[PDB]
């Protein structure tokens, strides 16, 4: 939900 | 009285003697102490760090004005800034306990522009630790909604500017500053009936802003009206000679135009009536208005979490979109229901649709580097650039305290975040490589822009679309989503956990402009309308949003914070 694409 | 007053009406009162900069600061602090501080009936907990020099700066503003030398249109205008912003003299914890004692040795670029213009920062607003989430409680807790206590003030999973949304809507300041990595900017603005603008890459420098994902972090201003938002952009939008921390303005592989080249001569001049919508073609994705049954029909849809799944929009939100479409058509605009390959080709939600992980435009090793090696450098280089003697290295940070889980709340659904954030400290102890030596960066950055060209730019051209419109969020999660299992299912569903678009919006450098679409009749919660378009078409999108705002009175004063 927050870091890059994960 | 400052409740629901515009910047123009405040500057007008400052020039006529009806009020002073100091009296405006005291008026806003009275609303914070009556509605925001602990012990109050509402206790919204939006403003978490106070600026003790606000009155001193306000006295200096009146001194400059009494001398007939105002610094500009924003001289004496109070505002708030997200806890991710560096404000000199104040802490910069990013809502994280591990950085609770970190002291900002200087200002962020957006704060530097506002301070030079005579604007005074009243304080900092609440956010989850490191903006790595939405409504999770950080070192300062979380902010509550001024429209309905039973529902969250932002999306639970991506809405970290929750304090900035609550504070601006409740008139705790004239305007607010936010930040977005996924939907942390558009999210809180939607639930609070605010105007928000996510610029294209490199338009607003992010130097001095706590990073999360350097490839996606953007500055997001908040305002209760389009006129106020244009007042803000007229000051903050400017070229920044220092590019440290701003990845897109440092990299040489992809051309990025200067801010002075993208901005118009006068942002307030972009305001216009309904004439700006005549003869325009706007496309609305079916997936955001309960009109895409094919969403989620692939074998294994999504790329983690509720992504790639069908979105169930609340009926009260559909009713507001129907009236919003009617207003557009009555102004001579054309609304077309279309697909949205920008989301479908990112999340693989239907047969044949690829995902960002298997499409081949960006390598899988880059996506790994984008969230591990590149972000660890962002955290480390930010601490090195700030230069706090007590804490200027990521390796010297209390890892387990970066994002500790809130005891008693339901476990995180995306996965554990306590050990995940500690991992960045582990990497800093083993050695962090800087941005310019990460091998997968040149191909990844060029691949991200190419993805937008295929899915959005050439797509909009062949459809002859001027902009892409959709409800900002599909629904709002209940306030007890952190402890109620039934509420968690609602708050963690697709279109609700993150504002519509999920990561592809920020991943591909898409500019957006959000405006209030109205208030839900059933639960009294605001919901916004988001305008998206081609990269560096920001002036057109801002004009479209201003034109749509002129065709209706779609913002109300929060009932929990009436005028004093």
């Amino acid at each position: 939900p927050p870091l890059a694409s994960k | 009285e400052v409740t629901e007053v515009s910047i123009a009406e405040l500057r007008d009162a400052l020039e006529s003697g009806r009020t002073t900069a100091v009296e405006l600061v005291q008026a806003y602090l009275a609303r914070i102490d009556a509605y925001d501080a602990p012990g109050t009936p509402t206790a919204l907990n939006a403003v978490v760090v106070r600026n003790p020099d606000a009155l001193a700066e306000a006295q200096a503003s009146d001194a400059r004005r009494a001398r007939g030398e105002p610094l500009g249109p924003l001289d004496g205008i109070p505002y708030t800034a997200k806890d991710s912003y560096l404000v000199k003299g104040l802490t910069a914890a990013s809502g994280s306990p591990a950085f609770k004692d970190l002291v900002a040795q200087r200002d962020a670029f957006t704060v530097e522009r506002l301070r030079a213009a005579g604007a005074i920062c009243l304080g900092k607003t609440n956010m989850p630790p490191m903006a790595n989430g939405g409504m999770q409680r950080g070192v300062y807790g979380r902010a509550e909604s001024p429209y309905n206590a039973a529902y969250l003030t932002a999306p639970f999973a991506s809405g970290s500017s929750n304090g900035a949304g609550t504070a601006t809507a409740a008139s705790f300041a004239a305007f607010g500053l936010a930040e977005e990595t996924w939907s942390s900017g558009r999210g809180p603005a939607s639930n609070n009936g605010l105007c928000a603008y996510t610029p294209s890459r490199g338009v607003i420098s992010v130097r001095g802003n706590w990073p999360l994902t350097p490839t996606m972090d953007v500055v997001v201003p908040y305002a209760r009206s389009m006129a106020d938002l244009l007042e803000i952009l007229d000051v903050v939008v400017a070229d920044d000679p220092d590019t440290r921390g701003d990845l897109w303005r440092m990299q040489p592989w992809v051309p990025i135009p200067k801010a002075s080249e993208v901005r118009p001569a006068s942002y307030p001049a972009l305001a216009a009536g309904a004439e700006a919508l005549a003869g325009k073609r706007f496309g609305v994705p079916r997936m955001f208005i309960n009109a895409d049954p094919d969403a989620g029909t692939s074998e294994s849809p999504g790329i983690g979490g509720p992504t790639g799944q069908r979105i169930h929009t609340r009926p009260s939100v559909i009713a507001l979109w129907e009236q919003a479409r009617k207003a557009l058509e009555a102004a001579g605009a054309e609304v077309i229901e279309v697909d949205f390959p920008l989301v479908s080709n990112c999340e693989g939600d239907r047969p044949g649709a690829p995902t960002v992980f298997n499409r081949g435009l960006v390598s899988k090793e880059f996506l790994h580097d984008e969230l591990w090696e590149l972000s660890a450098w962002g955290f480390d280089d930010f601490l090195r650039a700030n230069g706090d003697p007590k804490l200027n290295r990521l390796a010297d940070v209390d890892g387990p305290q970066i994002f500790p889980h809130d005891p008693g709340t339901l476990p995180n659904r995306e996965g554990d975040l306590a050990a995940g954030m500690d991992e960045y400290v582990r990497m800093a102890e083993r050695g962090i490589k800087p941005w310019d030596r990460i091998a997968t960066l040149p191909d990844g950055l060029r691949g991200l822009e190419e993805t937008r060209r295929i899915d959005l730019e050439e797509w909009m051209r062949r459809l002859r679309l001027d902009a892409v419109l959709f409800p900002t969020v599909a629904d709002v999660g209940p306030a007890d989503a952190d402890v109620n299992p039934a509420s968690a299912d609602i708050a963690w569903s697709n279109g609700v956990w993150v504002a519509n678009g999920n990561l592809a919006i920020r991943h591909l450098g898409v500019p957006t402009v959000t405006v209030p679409m109205g208030v839900m009749a059933d639960i009294g919660m605001p919901v916004g309308l988001t305008f998206a378009g081609r990269a560096y078409d920001d002036s057109a999108l801002l004009r479209f949003a201003a034109a749509f705002e002129s065709t209706g009175s779609r913002r109300i004063v929060p009932p929990r914070t009436p005028p004093l």
